[PDB]
RNA sequence: AGCGUGUGCCUACCCUACGCCGGCAGGCGCGGGUAACCCGUUGAACCCCAUUCGUGAUGGGGAUCGGGGAUUGCAAUUAUUCCCCAUGAACGAGGAAUUCCCAGUAAGUGCGGGUCAUAAGCUUGCGUUGAUUAAGUCCCUGCCCUUUGUACACACCGCCCG
């Protein structure tokens, strides 16, 4: 109703976050994972990203 | 000689001249003004050069299944000096190459190929092979 | 090619390192003639191996110096091939022999080391190994040619020929020859 | 120093100097002509290609980058 | 071969004659290299030579083309002043006249008091650049 | 601004076009000429929307006496392009904290409002 | 040439060959591709080469500025960026200092990925071209090995006399 309350959110840092934690900073957007790097570090084992070299 | 037989510089040099004698190629009225590539420093010293490119292209197509202007722009495209920034590719003009492609058609050297890209014609294939021989024949040296 | 394995077109046979001791880190080809001053060349792993490397190529490598010129061997090979031709025009001979001679003549026999010496550090006259003599010579000549060529119209191939020829018979016109005499003169005092 | 200023057009007498000298030198390139005369470098060049006429001078390599010429073909 | 001139004047600038034409011309304000190169090609000259060489003829011919470039198959995009504004020109300003128009343009937006104008007036910068660390000396 | 000489006498042609002619078209036919950045902005702006503003301009143009300047019209639209419709008006042009007041001379044409309201402050090294 | 990359997506959107117009920048019409299928035999760039220039801050260099074209976005003014012209700077080899490095290594050289709507001088790999040079040692520096000295132990960046 309140026509008041939004301006474009389509693109840029402001258009996205961490599916894990809201953070709009340092975001992994490759392969559609969309996790912030800090989180991705903590969840890379359960996603299937494993250290080899 | 197959055109493949003759060295690229002499082949192109001989054919380009042959085209010049023939007198009928056709030429965006410009060609005086044009650089040939944004990358380019100055236009071509040989204002006569339109012929050389044409020869170069005809030879370029004969070699390969089919080619189009974008490829040529890049082929002609050299490195461009960003100035402060490091140098990068910049595919060379599209008007010249296109006009070259259109003009060649007029002579029938090349014809639209199937699935995009211009291909050499048998008429051209014959023509290039013929000059190729003349060049081979000239001399040893 | 099949008769004898010449250089670009120059014969390896009959070139003699006119200088005992040096004999042998100057590598012509007590069988090794090739064709081109370019090779895959793995010299680095061992300490010695470099000696195996043809002196010509060794000279060519030293040619490509200065940050911009690094890795331009094709350019050096081209320069070297031209230089040999200029040298040949200038005195007949084997320019390769001319090259070898310049190298033999330039290596500082004696040198100096900065011995600690207490205070007013004095410098100790020591004799110099043949590997060093070869290594140092090729530098000297290359640095000589490169230094001369830079503000002058003349090309490295030409300046190289001039440095090589003057050195082959030590004219002392050469930068390198003057440098070697300087290094040696220093060696003698100190002692 | 080395400030170089060059005569960039033919002066007759300098045309004579060219054909009556250059047979003297064993080595001639752009630079030689430039230093020993006071030729442009640009007008050095044109003098080289001309000299190779039917030559005063003889080609042994004109690598893109460099001509390298010898004395004419004497005794 | 032949000789003459050293030292020739075109329209109000002194042009070294020893120099190659294309390059020689580029002393003139407003004649950059891409300019002068295309002007000469238009003007029929043996490209192969020295400004000091050539004829009084060829010279007027260069100048005539230089100040009416459009009228010679020189495209407008090649030009210094497209879209004038004050007249909606196209133009290619030349010689003393470039300094002139430069002055005008700066004045224009100083009259109007636009921030760029102001910047030029204090003798800072007008493109968006940081002014904290550089252009200090 | 109507009759022989009276008021008139500042001239200014924009792009070969004259202000007499300028003041009489449609903003359409003006942006058509040459400006290119301003024209794209208004097209894309478009739909267009400083609508009310433009009516606020004409309004205060009316209520202004008969000789001079008058009261002004405020705005935050820095990205607006000056077009002949505007010229002669008075614009309060915000810069972040201040609204600078500026009459738009015909010269400005094709320029952006923001170019006449400086944000930053010169500065200081000594002082 | 090589590592790599893509749309049909947590909510708005892809990589793009090919025809045409335009000097360019770019515009415009198509058609394939969940890809080892297509873009892309990644026909890269250095480089190699036939010319010009000619040792002049010149054609080395591309700063700053002016005008102008276009692209992204609703919005670019405080230039996102790109181009075209013009204006054509310092810099002609770097003192005190000081980093890093042993073989595909140093160095030249382009490309792709991340950021991303747009935007690379960045980072982050990758192939290409490819040397000089120790082949060792503990001098300086740094850290741990004994032996030794220590009023130190928040440990020398520590705690002694008037």
């Amino acid at each position: 109703q309140q026509l008041y309350w939004s301006h474009p959110r389509k693109f840029g840092q402001g258009s996205r976050s961490c599916r894990v934690c809201s953070n709009r900073h340092g975001l992994i957007r490759k392969y559609g994972l969309n996790m912030c790097r800090q989180c991705f570090r903590q969840y890379a084992k359960d996603i299937g990203f494993i250290k080899l070299d | 000689v197959t055109v493949k037989d003759v060295n690229q510089q002499e082949f192109v040099r001989a054919l380009a001249a042959f085209l010049k004698k023939s007198g009928k190629l056709k030429v965006p009225e410009w060609v005086d003004t044009v650089k040939l590539a944004k990358h380019k420093e100055l236009a071509p010293y040989d204002e006569n050069w339109f012929y050389t490119r044409a020869a170069s292209t005809a030879r370029h197509l004969y070699l390969r299944g089919g080619a189009g202007v974008g490829s040529m722009t890049k082929i002609y495209g050299g490195r461009q000096r960003n100035g402060v920034m490091p140098s990068h590719f910049s595919r060379g003009s599209k008007s010249v190459a296109r006009r070259v492609l259109q003009a060649l058609e007029g002579l029938k050297m090349v014809e639209k190929d199937q699935d995009w890209g211009r291909k050499l014609t048998p008429q051209g294939q014959r023509d290039l092979d013929r000059i190729a021989g003349q060049v081979a024949a000239a001399k040893k040296k | 090619t099949p008769d004898i394995k010449l250089f670009g077109k120059w014969s390896t046979d009959d070139v003699q390192i006119n200088d005992i001791s040096l004999q042998d880190y100057i590598a012509v080809k007590e069988k090794y003639a090739k064709y081109l001053p370019h090779s895959a060349g793995r010299y680095a792993a061992k300490r010695f191996r470099k000696a195996q490397c043809p002196i010509v190529e060794r000279l060519t490598n030293s040619m490509m110096m200065h940050g911009r010129n690094n890795g331009k061997k094709l350019m050096t090979v081209r320069i070297v091939k031209h230089a040999f031709e200029i040298i040949h025009l200038l005195t007949g001979e084997n320019p390769l022999q001319v090259l070898v001679n310049a190298i033999i003549n330039s290596g500082p026999r004696e040198d100096s080391t900065r011995i600690g010496r207490a205070g007013t550090v004095r410098r100790q006259a020591v004799d110099v190994s043949p590997l060093r003599r070869v290594n140092q010579a090729i530098w000297l000549l290359c640095t000589g040619a490169r230094e001369a060529a830079f503000r002058n119209i003349k090309t490295i191939a030409e300046c190289l020929a001039d440095e090589l020829i003057n050195a082959a018979k030590g004219s002392s016109n050469s930068y390198a020859i003057k440098k070697k005499d300087e290094l040696e003169r220093v060696a003698k005092s100190n002692r | 120093r080395d400030k170089l200023n060059n005569l960039v057009l033919f002066d007759k007498a300098t045309y004579d100097k060219l054909c009556k000298e250059v047979p003297n030198y064993k080595l001639i390139t752009p630079a030689v002509v430039s230093e020993r005369l006071k030729i442009r470098g640009s007008l050095a060049r044109a003098a080289l290609q001309e000299l190779l006429s039917k030559g005063l001078i003889k080609l042994v390599s004109k690598h893109r980058a460099q001509v390298i010429y010898t004395r004419n073909t004497k005794g | 071969p032949e000789k003459f001139q050293h030292i020739l004047r075109v329209l109000n600038t002194n042009i070294d004659g020893r120099r190659k034409i294309a390059f020689a011309i580029t002393a003139i304000k407003g004649v950059g290299r891409r300019y002068a190169h295309v002007v000469l090609r238009k003007a029929d000259i043996d490209l192969t030579k020295r400004a000091g060489e050539l004829t009084e003829d060829e010279v007027e011919r260069v100048i005539t083309i230089m100040q009416n470039p459009r009228q010679y198959k020189i495209p407008d995009w090649f030009l210094n002043r497209q879209k004038d504004v004050k007249d909606g020109k196209y133009s290619q300003v030349l010689a003393n006249g470039l300094d002139n128009k430069l002055r005008e343009d700066l004045e224009r937006l100083k009259k109007i008091r636009a921030h760029r104008g102001l910047r030029h007036f204090w003798g800072l910068r007008v493109r968006g650049q940081h002014t904290k660390t550089t252009g200090r000396r | 601004v109507e009759q022989k000489k009276k008021r008139t006498f500042r001239k200014f042609t924009y792009r070969g076009v004259d202000l007499d002619q300028l003041l009489d078209m449609s903003y359409e036919q003006l942006m058509q000429l040459y400006s290119a950045r301003q024209r794209r902005r208004l097209s894309r702006g478009l739909r267009r929307k400083q609508h009310s503003l433009l009516k606020r301009l004409r309004k205060a143009k009316k209520e202004a006496p008969p000789m001079e300047k008058p009261e002004v019209v405020k705005t935050h639209l820095r990205d607006m392009i000056i077009l002949p419709e505007m010229v002669g008006s008075m614009v309060g042009v915000y810069n972040g904290k201040t609204f600078n007041q500026v009459e738009i001379k015909p010269e400005m044409i094709g320029h952006y409002l923001g170019e006449f309201s400086i944000t930053y402050k010169p500065v200081k090294h000594g002082r």
